[PDB]
Formats: C-alpha cells, sequence, structure tokens
RNA sequence: GUGGCCUAUCGAUCCUUUAGUCCCUCGGAAUUUGAGGCUAGAGGUGCCAGAAAAGUUACCACAGGGAUAACUGGCUUGUG
RNA sequence: UUGACAUUGUGAAGAGACAUAGAGGGUGUAGAAUAAGUGGGAGCUUCGGCGCCAGUGAAAUACCACUACCUUUAUAGUUUCUUUACUUAUUCAAUGAAGCGGAGCUGGAAUUCAUUUUCCACGUUCUAGCAUUCAAGGUCCCAUUCGGGGCUGAUCCGGGUUGAAGACAUUGUCAGGUGGGGAGUUUGGCUGGGGCGGCACAUCUGUUAAACGAUAACGCAGAUGUCCUAAGGGGGGCUCAUG
RNA sequence: AGAACUGGUACGGACAAGGGGAAUCUGACUGUCUAAUUAAAACAUAGCAUUGCGAUGGUCAGAAAGUGAUGUUGACGCAAUGUGAUUUCUGCCCAGUGCUCUGAAUGUCAAAGUGAAGAAAUUCAACCAAGCGCGGGUAAACGGCGGGAGUAACUAUGACUCUCUUAAGGUAGCCAAAUGCCUCGUCAUCUAAUUAGUGACGCGCAUGAAUGGAUUAACGAGAUUCCCACUGUCCCUAUCUA
RNA sequence: AUGGUGAACUAUGCCUGAAUAGGGUGAAGCCAGAGGAAACUCUGGUGGAGGCUCGUAGCGGUUCUGACGUGCAAAUCGAUC
RNA sequence: UUGACCUCAAAUCAGGUAGGAGUACCCGCUGAACUUAAGCAUAUCAAUAAGCGGAGGAAAAGAAACCAACCGGGAUUGC
C-alpha cells in the first residue's frame, strides 16, 4: 500500500520515512518489484539495483523478467546528451511523437533525478570528454588513454556507465 | 462427440513420420576415454546444408578406434570454418577458434554445440538440458555450472559436454516477415503438421464453450487451468500477464 | 347454580427425539445394555380428519387437430 | 492433485509445544508490602499463631474454585520435521561391459621439521596429405623352420565399464474438493402460445428493512393464536345516556 | 515497313474471341468445402500480440506398463486461441465473474495414528495435508468506457467545487529567410561607397490544408445506382427452315 | 445398449509416377552511348523473373432460373462465366 | 600349477505332450440397455441377452467345523 497510495510532499516525507525504513527474501523482493514497477510507471536507481539483485539470484519474479526483456542505454545516449549540455531540446527530441514535435515547437521544466535537477538548473542558470566518445562508441581506446595519460586511484581502478555513476 | 482439434495425437497416421526429405539425428556416436576430460578432436568437411531450415550438417565420421571402420555420421556442422578444419581442444593444451570443451575447463564466454547435458553418455537418457554450445558464462564452484538465457529462466547443472564452438546463420531468418507468401502445406510437411491455427466465430456453433454465438464475442476465459479438464484445454494456459513490449529497452 | 341473555370456544400418518410399565423381544438353554411395538408429547405444511413437481435449446424425424384442449385486453376503441 | 500405515532396513540422530500430581514471580499511584476483573467474611487440627490487630482507605492480607501461566526438569514413549558414506529389492541409454576410479615401480611445479599424511598426470591438436591385421624391438621352446605356443609390452583388486539418483519414484482398496470429454435423467397449466432477474401475499407502533413508495417471514425484546384471578353465580337496594 | 493498280466506299469477309468507363458500403488478390436447393461479407495464407516451456517438466491418445506421435526438434524449434496486406492499429481504470500463485497456513479441516470413561459396542475434544477465505498481476481473454477524487451518517443520498482529450457561428502556422522570376524599386540598420548581408508589411509564378466530430490503390462469378454506344423487350402484331 | 465386420467413390497425412495450346505487360543483375567533381540520374537490346493478366483440356458447376423430373440421368445435355 | 554333488542351458534319436469346430444341458470369472415405475436416482428386469476359454460323456455340488431343542439327528441333487 505503500508505493500503492505513493502513487506526493508529504509523500516523499513520510517516503522516506518508511522508505529508509524497508530498506535475502524475495517474497518483499518481488514486492517492491511491482513497486517501483508501477513507480516509474506514472529504486529506479535502486530499481536495476534489486535488478541485477534477482539478476545473481514461474511467477513472478519471473514475468517481471520477461518485461524487462520484452539509465541504461538510455543513460548512455542522454548521458553524452547531458554532456555536451553541461558542456538541448533538439537532442532530447532526437534521443526520444507528433508531440515530439510538439514540443519541437520552466515549461519543459515540470516536463521533463538528481542528475535530471542539476542539468536543468545549470541550463536555467545559463539561459570527462573521453569518456563521452567513449561510452558513444580502437582509435576511441586511442583518444582514450590519449587524455587519459593526459580520487584519480579508484579512478585508474559499461564498467564506464558504473564510472559515470560514481561520477 | 464433437471434439476440438486439439485431441488429435491419438490415431498415429497423420502425426506420423513425414520427413523424407531429412536423412540422420544429430546425437554424437560411441563415447570412450577422449571424448571428455583429456584430448577431443572433431573433424567437419561436407557441410551438407540441414534438410528442413536453416543449419548446416556435417559428415563427421570418426575412425572408430574399436574396429577398422568408418561410418557415415552426419552431424551438425558450424558457421566460420571452411571446407576442412580438425578442432584443437586441448584440455592439457589450449584453446582457438571452434573448440569442443566442457563446461568447466573454460571460461566465461562460451557457445559450444548441442549434444548432451549429462556427463557425456552418447546423447543421455535425459536432454532437459542446454540446446548445444549456446552458453554464456559458467560456474568455477565444484562442478556446478550456472547457465542463463534471455528466454527468462534459470539451471544449474553439471560442468561437462561435447559441445563445439560455432554459429548458424539462423538470426535473420524469423527477423525477416515471410513476404512473399504462399507458405503453411510444405512449410510444415517437415515433421508433422501445426499451423493451422484457427478461426470461426461459427466454426462450431451450438457448442462454443469460450464464446461467439452470432457475433464476433468470446464469453468464458480462454484461460484454460492445467489441473482442472483436460477435455476443454482450447486456447490460452495457466495466463499471469499481457502486454506490448516495445522496441526501446535501455532497462536496469 | 356441568359458566357469561343468545351467537364466537379444532393442530394427520410415516421418519427423528423424549418420558412412562419391570412386562414383551432377547429367534444355540440361561444372564447383563440393546435399533424395531402398545400408551402418552413436541416439531415440518391454517389446500378444512387440514400430503402438489421444476425454472437453458426454432439444430431433425414419426405418430396428430375445425372446441389451436390451454380459463375476461401484452395494442387501437361505437351514439362527442 | 493431497495424506497415514504397509511395501522397506537401521537408531551414534541439531533445535520445540503435550496427554496425572508438588515449590519458584503475580511488583500501576498511595499504604514500608505479593489489595491480580468477580465471589466467599464465622472458619479448618481447637492448649497455643491469624479470627476484625493500629496509620491510610473505592477494593485489606489462612481457607475446597471459572486463571490470562515470563523461564526449566520430569518413568515405559511420541504422527509429520534438513542431514555425508556403506544399500543382495524397482526403473535404466549404450551393450562388440573399450583402455575407468582408489591403491601401486616413477617426473615437474609450490616451501623446509624429516616423506610423500594432500591437489593437475595415464597414445590424434597447422591442412580429407598420412594411419589396422595375435603392435616395430628383447628373454624363454619341437632344430637350424617361408609357421605356431607363455610372460613383459598391456602388472592387480573391484565385476557397481565412460554417465542421473536413491531405502528416492511408479501400481491397488482409502472423507471431501478441480472437470458436461462421455453416458443417463430432467420440460402440467401461469400476460388469447411462449418471450429479464429475484420470488420480500395475511398480525398496532419502533426495530427487523440498504432513508420522502412499497415491502412478507409459526425470527429477536413486553404483551399477543383478542378480553377475565370476579365483568362468575345468588339476595336486597337503586333505575341509565342525550336534550 | 514503305511506294502502285483494281471492285460492291469492298478490307481479322465463315469459324475462334475481354461490351466498356466513372462512385459508396463490405472485403486484400491467388487456393479449398457444403456428393443432391445456399460459391458468400466464412475459413486459410503474409504481419502483429498474449499464455505455456530446463528432460526427475508439460500437452495428446489408451484399461495399464518397460506401448506410440509431438521428438531426424533445443529458446532459431516445439502445442493450443484470437486477429488476417502495408499506412492506420487502447486516453484512463483491476472492486465483481476466470486463470496463475516460489505472496499469506492453524478460522475450518475426514480416516488411520494419538488422548478419557468403559469387562464392551455406539458416540467421541484437540493436532495435520489439500481445497475454500484474503491480496496482487492479467480485460489485443470475456466487461465497463459523458472517466478517475475530496467533502459533520459508523456503512445507505452524491448537491456544490476542482482536474482531464465533457466548450455550436470556421481566426491552424511560416512568409525578400536556401524556397520572391518579376526586383540593382519602398521602409529600417551600417557606410565615402557596397547590385551582397540583417530587420516589417503586401497579391506566395513553384510553401502548408498540424491538431478535430466514424481512412484506401490494384484485383473481382458478392450487392445497389448512373451515363455513352448498341438493341423489334415493350409500344404492337405477323411470316420462314431443320 | 451389447456382440462383429470394410477404404475401388469422397475427405486428410506420408511415400512411389505420368501429364499441363498459343501471347501481351518485361522485375534484379550485366553490356553500349550521353550528362555530372563525387556518393549518381535515363533511353535503346539480351536475359523472362511472378502465390500475375487473357484463354482450351484437366480441375471447377455461379449466371441464361430452359428442356426433363408417373425416376432419358437414384441429379443430365447445350450455351455462358 | 590339477578330477565330483546342487542351481542355471543347448538337438533333426527311442519313448511323450501342446494350439480347435460342433456344442442341448451344466460350471468358474468379468460385464449393459429397453418394459413397469402416485415425476427423476434406489430398486425390479438381472448373479440376464450376446461373446470367450477349459474339463467331462452327464456337469456342478455332495460321505459333515452340516441340520435341531426333539421321540436326539444319519451324505448330495431334483419332482
Amino acid at each position: 500500500i505503500y508505493t500503492f497510495f505513493l502513487k506526493q510532499r508529504d509523500v516523499t516525507r513520510i517516503m522516506s520515512a518508511c522508505a529508509q525504513a524497508c530498506h535475502e527474501v524475495i517474497n518483499v523482493m518481488v514486492r517492491k518489484i511491482a513497486d517501483e514497477f508501477v513507480s516509474d510507471g506514472v529504486v529506479a536507481a535502486a530499481g536495476i539495483n534489486t535488478i541485477r539483485e534477482i539478476c545473481s539470484r514461474d511467477e513472478i519474479l519471473l514475468q517481471d523478467l520477461v518485461e524487462y526483456k520484452g539509465k541504461g542505454v538510455n543513460m548512455a545516449a542522454k548521458s553524452l546528451i547531458a554532456l555536451y549540455r553541461d558542456v538541448q531540446e533538439a537532442k532530447k527530441g532526437g534521443k526520444d511523437i507528433e508531440l515530439l514535435a510538439k514540443w519541437k515547437k520552466e515549461d519543459a521544466d515540470a516536463n521533463w533525478v538528481d542528475v535530471d535537477s542539476e542539468e536543468d538548473d545549470v541550463d536555467g542558470e545559463w539561459v570527462p570528454e573521453a569518456a563521452f566518445r567513449e561510452i558513444a562508441s580502437a582509435k576511441l581506446q586511442e583518444l582514450r588513454n590519449e587524455e587519459s595519460v593526459a580520487v584519480d586511484a579508484s579512478t585508474l581502478t559499461e564498467e564506464r556507465l558504473q564510472k559515470v555513476l560514481e561520477g | 462427440g464433437r471434439v476440438i482439434r486439439n485431441q488429435r495425437k491419438g490415431a498415429g497416421s497423420i502425426f506420423t513420420s513425414h520427413t523424407r526429405l531429412r536423412q540422420g539425428a544429430a546425437k554424437l556416436r560411441t563415447l570412450d576415454y577422449a571424448e571428455r576430460h583429456g584430448y577431443i578432436r572433431g573433424i567437419v568437411k561436407q557441410i551438407v546444408h540441414d534438410s528442413g531450415r536453416g543449419a548446416p550438417l556435417a559428415k563427421v565420421v570418426f575412425r572408430d578406434p574399436y574396429k577398422y571402420r568408418l561410418r557415415e555420421e552426419i552431424f551438425i556442422a558450424n558457421e566460420g570454418v571452411h571446407t576442412g578444419q580438425f578442432i584443437y581442444a586441448g584440455k592439457k593444451a589450449s584453446l582457438n577458434v571452434g573448440n569442443v570443451l566442457p563446461l568447466g575447463s573454460v571460461p566465461e564466454g562460451t557457445i559450444v554445440s548441442n549434444v548432451e547435458e549429462k556427463p557425456g553418455d552418447r546423447g543421455a537418457l535425459a536432454r532437459a538440458s542446454g540446446n548445444y554450445v549456446i552458453i554464456i558464462g559458467h560456474n568455477p564452484d565444484e562442478n556446478k555450472t550456472r547457465v542463463r538465457l534471455p528466454s527468462g529462466a534459470k539451471k544449474v547443472i553439471s560442468s561437462d559436454a561435447r559441445g563445439v564452438i560455432g554459429v548458424i546463420a539462423g538470426g535473420g531468418r524469423v527477423d525477416k516477415p515471410l513476404l512473399k507468401a504462399g507458405r503453411a502445406f510444405h512449410k510444415y510437411r517437415l515433421k508433422r503438421n501445426s499451423w493451422p491455427k484457427t478461426r470461426g466465430v461459427a466454426m462450431n456453433p451450438v457448442d462454443h464453450p469460450h464464446g461467439g454465438g452470432n457475433h464476433q464475442h468470446i464469453g468464458k476465459a480462454s484461460t484454460i487451468s492445467r489441473g482442472a479438464v483436460s477435455g476443454q484445454k482450447a486456447g490460452l494456459i495457466a495466463a499471469r500477464r499481457t502486454g506490448l513490449l516495445r522496441g526501446s529497452q535501455k532497462t536496469q
């Protein structure tokens, strides 16, 4: 019923409350499953979290995977996106239909987590590139180690998806 | 008296052997000390196409160690090799392109061929195993191996098999619509027939337990229970979900 | 002086349950409980000694009828 | 589809709740107290303790009882509970038991406690060019033979050989539950044929009864299958209402 | 193929042989069945979607097994429905009727076993498996579809207000900018000068009918309507031959 | 309801054979010529592809609702599609 | 590094055995519908019709763990 109603201000309030609360046993596993499910519908990170979770590991942990098999790739793309970003509309539209051009025409604000917010704020106020080309695609590896030699610890020590993560 | 076309497999006539076009099976020959942990070498020359579908077959005939005989054995061939290339698969040796090794002597990423799931035995009395080398990573923990496929299932079994690395030109055949139609009879004159899948709002009127009458509408759920009645099983069985899988992935 | 001046002054059988006689049954003599009788209540029918059935099918055939056996409108309403 | 016994042996088996009885704490304010919602207050062996002993005060402290039991043990035992090896019964792919496991004449890699108490070894791995006949070689025999007969080469045990598993699984009589595949049975009359679903007709009010309309029920709480604990019988006296 | 002459202004001279064009609704064309009244708008085929699927599993058939097919298959293939060429192809909802259920198990739960009384029989309180109850998913499988909430009753009326794809007088944009040939012409800006550049309006040779109240080529023994050519069916009767 | 027996016609599956007038329309690829700085844009031949258009037998039986039906035929003949 | 008994097999010989028709009557095993029905099930029809196998020349059954409560009883079947 949590996520249930969950679908406000007081939301995130008691939200984070029982949130950190509920924060091995896959009953609750699949619960949180359908949870983040309807979630994204209307976590996420924690979503693919429990994701790779069942990953390692009939019903309902199974149909879930089926649906999830028919940000990941989207992440990579919008990645280079926000990349040149901080470094927009057109890019988003291309990565996204009649209403695509409808948009193409703070609006986009409400439109549309942490990353998103930051980007938006920066853009409004202004109203790793190696990593860039990298995730983009070897010649790439080339310019890679190029600027490479050109927290550095954990640094030198896909995987780049996790990388952007830490970043 | 009026049955449905799901309860037919009980005559032994229009469901028997319908595949003159093909030749032999695909299961390997006699197993010995070689065809396992130690040293196993395979051959591939006459890459005759697999009859019935889209796959290659080779005349993998081994000179029988027990007796001077070279019985012709049509086995499954692979893509990537030319007209003749022996297998370089040694457990005490190394590894190259197109080799046959068990699911324990190799690291992650090992797509072998299908033959058996049991620790060898020339066609294990079973078969509820893999469909061939088609396997990603394994498991270093003992002789256990946890395989995984995008179909949506898990399996933990042994780590011994006689599958050779190789690919088959099947990807794209089902990805490219049967444009120039005219396919159903010769389609599945292969092994039997199971392609009429077959309608009629008034196919069998004074009956239709599903729902029909004189208008295009069903009534009862087409989701027939598995353990309830074997005389009404016509349509969906053991339903759970229903949606629309989009092309855009990028999921968790 | 066996009620009100006259008029009004009734709870079937079978089945089940309960109470009463020291008798009957006890059918291999005899003995100790014993499901089934006789008498006497309650309850399950107020159709007058007071007992009525089930509710899906214009996909066919045979044997029938001039009171279509089938019981007062399921539509309009004569001299305004 | 599910469960007990038996088929089907054995008890060295990790951790609970019981089938008869005797102690252990009954701690909320105040009263130094264990006054536990309610009941019982003239009492049980009588020489003797408390019978109602003091301050406070809604309840006052032996006494055969409906009692919620925080935590143990308990005599011959206990229906179902994960469990490594050894299994004379079932099923079993190949079967021309094909070169196997442990142990056992031997190297290399890894570092030190006195030596092998452990872990990979044991005929092909650039090419449809090539491959077999009691294996090319040694020792021991009918003699000088163009052949043949042991051992070693290829040593044994095991007889469950390279591969699933196990006192597992399958059969038969065992409450009831899933199911018109099939069989049998089932259609008085009731809107001048028939044609939605339900079957809430008769007791003052409230309730029974889901609200301005209706609305049954030998159901519930007084009375009620109308009334009477003298409105009966009998004697005397009196002679009604309305205008 | 071109160039002449001639006749009845004749010419594929008989025989074979598509009469044709333009719309609406339904429907893709081709293939198959109703032996003997129904040849169609049905079924089937391409495309798309859903359910089920790891061999010690499931489906079909049989009285049973050590019988058979599926299975010469290995997520690429295998069994059962609906939809039936491409463009088009749900806006939202899971309380009821089903299925699935590694979610939730002691309210209820037979016999055997176990526990009292009893020299016996009958009756017989508690424990346990499964089903039922609760909950979620699922409506391209059957519904609903002027929707989904918050409001002095403990559940019974659903006004008012708010959100949304719940609104009767037809005003979609852009337009000297690569789309403007006419044009080195007007206005405005910079400059000694600049036919090039930038910024409005107007009649834009050759840009667009976004979104909204029920969208189509080719093909044809389905049906309806109209026109041209032709026609002794009718008006309006009759004659010849085998 | 019980006890028995069939695949020469019709329908479905597997295996083994034979047979199927004459054309128009001319899809990829290839060749020649011409234009272009490049990724290319066309015409004229050869090749004759296709669940395609017209038209016999075979297959098939919708229209001309005829003739016939006290059975020419236990479902036909001719014509058309 | 060497001979017997038991169990389990393999022929075309002397000497033996097996596979069915008819089938009144009778016996063992398994197993239906219709008629009647103060509606339907239970029940009757019916330890049946039909079909199959074996044995006999009659079969099944029968020389007592049987039948009684009397005057003790003296094998089976059938009218």
